[PDB]
């Protein structure tokens, strides 16, 4: 499988030698996904899993990498007989895709913890017979490239992975599992999930990778974690350098989450002469607006998290309001629980702890406080509005009374004189228009000096009665 | 377990 020109950089003796290999592969007609994943997995294993004996960098010798490569290509070519699945037109068939998915599936250990770190790469698949959920999808695409199936590509939402293939690349197939205790759909299209307007399938506004974006995925999949307290500096540096190489070649243009990841890495350790983290977070949002109909949630959660860490309360609230403005046009469905958890934590933990500190700082005489800024109160209201609108039409409810005490407490962090300055207008000063029926009914409770806690709870939830006695 | 490039920890 490996061509002479792919071998000349070995041995890889440094981070920068790995970067050179990626640059060389990205300059070829198609970068070799199997080679590149094996190399990343090898160095991650010796930098994060087992650092015994490490003195600088785990040298990657050609003999070792080539033998791993051979183990993979042998196991795919032996198990998938292409003659059984004739290809017209440089297009693969659904049966062929399912066969490759079965080969990868059936290779995995019978029982293992699927949520472990460092089981994402082909190095893990060969040496441990273990892959995580999205790692199975990647492995299917790398197997298909090894078989010459140029039309098979990785598809990505914000929480799941599958493949596209076939005439004009228009077919979809499930090739891995999603979540825990969901029923397998391997072999099926993603059309039911698109049609139901779930977050999981992004209303069809998901990423369809080319081979360069598949390289970007494996780079984002690097896991620098050594343990709960400690990251590998070496792997952070490697990931950051590889993402800049991809950025410079144009291959992050259509990958919002990769742009957020790079921004996070720049915040941790800035690269001289590169854009600031904010610039990169805003490029991620621009990418989602340009290529994905502004239907992605995480570009705004990346931005909000940066503002939250920097105790920019105003801009954090604005970014979470913008997050909610995206979610409002989805239906909350059965496998969307990750984004539910993201909204729950923001509403019921992160915002409360931000406003509590702001309240203490205001007591100590801070000026320009978010708590005295009616535009900040309007952002809080717009955040709840989008969550309430999300719930409308959904097959499963979102809000419950466990949300209501936090809402009442957060509203209460703003004095009545501040809250009074927002004008809520119906379809001077801040003006806000509510989309959700729940918030429209809430409007007259929002300006009293002391909020009517009980009334708020009734309005936010399905509860319509108070206690009998 | 975190989906590649998901924000936050």
């Amino acid at each position: 499988g490996l061509k002479a020109a792919q071998k000349t950089l070995f041995p890889l003796r440094s981070i920068d030698d790995v970067v050179r290999l990626f640059a060389a592969e990205l300059g070829r007609e198609e970068p070799d996904l199997v080679l590149l994943s094996l190399v990343l997995g090898f160095v991650e294993h010796f930098l994060a899993v087992n650092r015994v004996g490490l003195t600088y960098f785990p040298v990657a010798d050609l003999s070792i990498i080539a033998a791993l490569y051979a183990r993979f290509t042998a196991q795919i070519r032996g198990a998938v007989d292409l003659s059984l699945y004739p290809r017209e037109g440089g297009v693969s068939s659904r049966e062929l895709v399912k066969k490759v998915s079965d080969v990868i599936w059936n290779s995995l250990s019978r029982s293992y913890f699927k949520d472990r770190a460092h089981i994402q790469s082909l190095f893990s698949f060969i040496t441990g017979t273990k892959l995580d959920s999205s790692g199975v999808a990647f492995a299917v695409v790398g197997a298909c490239q090894a078989l010459g199936l140029r039309d098979v590509h990785l598809a990505l939402s914000e929480d799941h992975a599958w493949v596209v293939f076939g005439p004009n690349g228009e077919q979809t197939a499930e090739v891995t599992w999603h979540g825990k205790g969901n029923e397998d759909r391997r072999g099926q299209t993603v059309n039911a999930g698109v049609a139901e307007r779930s977050w999981l399938y992004l209303k069809g506004s998901y990423m369809r990778c080319d081979r360069k974006m598949e390289v970007a995925f494996m780079v984002c999949a690097i896991n620098p974690s050594i343990d709960l307290h400690t990251d590998s500096l070496e792997l952070l540096q490697l990931q950051q350098k590889l993402l800049w190489l991809l950025y410079d070649l144009g291959h992050l243009e259509r990958y919002p989450m990769a742009l957020g990841n790079l921004a996070d890495l720049e915040e941790l350790e800035p690269t001289p002469g590169r854009p600031d983290p904010l610039t990169l977070y805003h490029k991620g949002i621009a990418s989602a607006k340009t290529y994905y109909r502004d239907e992605h949630i995480y570009p705004y959660i990346y931005l909000a998290g940066y503002h939250c860490r920097n105790r920019n309360v105003r801009e954090a609230l604005q970014a979470w309001a913008d997050t909610a403005t995206v979610i409002q046009d989805y239906n909350y469905c059965r496998e969307d629980e990750e984004i539910y958890k993201e909204f729950f934590e923001v509403a019921n933990d992160v915002i409360p702890n931000l406003l509590k500190e702001a309240a203490s700082l205001l007591e100590a005489g801070s000026q320009g406080s978010a708590l005295q800024d009616p535009e900040c109160f309007a952002h809080l209201l717009r955040f709840y509005d989008g969550i309430c609108k999300w719930e409308e039409g959904s097959p499963t409810p979102v809000l419950h009374v466990g949300w209501a005490t936090f809402l009442v407490q957060s509203l209460g962090r703003f004095e009545g004189q501040v809250r009074q300055k927002v004008r809520i207008v119906s379809v001077e000063g801040p003006v806000l228009t509510f989309q959700s029926e729940k918030m429209k009914g809430m409007k007259e409770l929002l300006v009293a000096t002391k909020i009517n806690s009980s009334a708020i709870k009734l309005q936010l939830t399905a509860q319509s009665q108070v206690q009998m006695k | 377990w975190r989906f590649p490039a998901r924000p936050g920890t």
